[PDB]
């Protein structure tokens, strides 16, 4: 299960390959789900399966 | 004078990423092949719904802009300057002067908000208190006229001034610029497998 800045859901958290601009925060489905975020202190890309 | 905005002025609607996909969004725009106000010129302008903003430019005679309503120090009014080390962004009571120039104000009061950090393109939003600025620059084949092709703003910064702006002018120190305004249209956006915008379709159009 994760909680990110209130995002809560549940999935297999794995590093991302996906080149998210600096700005970026979130990814997202095509159901608009969450498909990817941005961890809040390290900053780094989390893919969500 | 005025040119022709060949599909210039797309920017990012949103800070999520998405890839190898289209997506259909609506928000203020600057439509595709607008006529768009061309100056070489420091007069005010409307600000409207939002303002397409873009240079060229070999010396960085434009080095900034100041937005607001009456712009006398009766209401709040935002300035942004480029200066030769910071942008500096102020929300301020201030008494613009009648020509400025880097002497942009004879005074300035009641400010509670700061905040410190080839062609040239600028996008501006004011929404619910937020004005958001985007942009991109480019190298390009001349200095006078505003190129073809497509390329789209990445957003530069989000301020919560929370203030009304009808009215905004360019400060020179002592080149060419082109102003457009956006309007509500529906965008079918490209993102490619970077993530990144490259074609746009204006639904509106034709
Ligand atoms: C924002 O500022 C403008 C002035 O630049 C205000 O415009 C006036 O709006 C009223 C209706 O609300 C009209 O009757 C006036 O004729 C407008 N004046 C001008 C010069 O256009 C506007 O009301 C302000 N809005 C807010 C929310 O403060
Ligand atoms: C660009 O702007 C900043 C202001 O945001 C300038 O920084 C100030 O510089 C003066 C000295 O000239 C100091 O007394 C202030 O304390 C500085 N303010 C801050 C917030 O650091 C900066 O000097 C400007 N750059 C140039 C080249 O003039
Ligand atoms: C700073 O802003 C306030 C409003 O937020 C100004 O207050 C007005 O002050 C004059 C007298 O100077 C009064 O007649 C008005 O009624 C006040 N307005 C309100 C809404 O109370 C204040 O003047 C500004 N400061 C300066 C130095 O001009
Ligand atoms: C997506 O981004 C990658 C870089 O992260 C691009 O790959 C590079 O492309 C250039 C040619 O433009 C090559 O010289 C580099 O060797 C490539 N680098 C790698 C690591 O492959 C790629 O072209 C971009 N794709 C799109 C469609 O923009
Ligand atoms: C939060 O902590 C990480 C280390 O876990 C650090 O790298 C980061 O800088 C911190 N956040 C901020 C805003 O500095
Ligand atoms: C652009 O708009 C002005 C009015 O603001 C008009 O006079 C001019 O003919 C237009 N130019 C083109 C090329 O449509």
């Amino acid at each position: 299960n994760f909680n990110f800045n209130g995002l809560t859901g549940t999935g297999v958290l794995t590093e991302s390959n996906k080149k998210f601009l600096p700005f970026q925060q979130f990814g997202r489905d095509i159901a608009d789900t969450t498909d990817a975020v941005r961890d809040p202190q390290t900053l780094e890309i989390l893919d969500i399966t | 004078a005025y040119t022709n905005s060949f599909t210039r002025g797309v920017y990012y609607p949103d800070k999520v990423f998405r890839s190898s996909v289209l997506h259909s969004t609506q928000d203020l725009f600057l439509p595709f092949f607008s006529n768009v106000t061309w100056f070489h010129d420091n007069p005010v302008l409307p600000f409207n719904d939002g303002v397409y903003f873009a240079s060229t430019e070999k010396s960085n005679i434009i080095r900034g802009w100041i937005f607001g309503t009456t712009l006398d120090s009766k209401t709040q009014s935002l300035l942004i300057v480029n200066n030769a080390t910071n942008v500096v962004i102020k929300v301020c009571e201030f008494q613009f002067c009648n020509d400025p120039f880097l002497r942009v104000y004879s005074s300035a009061n009641n400010c509670t908000f700061e905040y410190v950090s080839n062609l040239r393109e600028f996008v501006f939003k004011n929404i619910d208190g937020y004005f958001k600025i985007y942009s991109k620059h480019t190298p390009i084949n001349l200095v006078r006229d505003l190129p073809q092709g497509f390329s789209a703003l990445e957003p530069l910064v989000d301020l919560p001034i929370g203030i009304n702006i009808t009215r905004f002018q360019t400060l020179l120190a002592l080149a060419a610029y082109y102003v457009g305004y956006l309007q509500p249209r529906t965008f079918l956006l490209k993102y490619n497998e970077n993530g990144t915008i490259t074609d746009a379709v204006d639904c509106a159009l034709d």
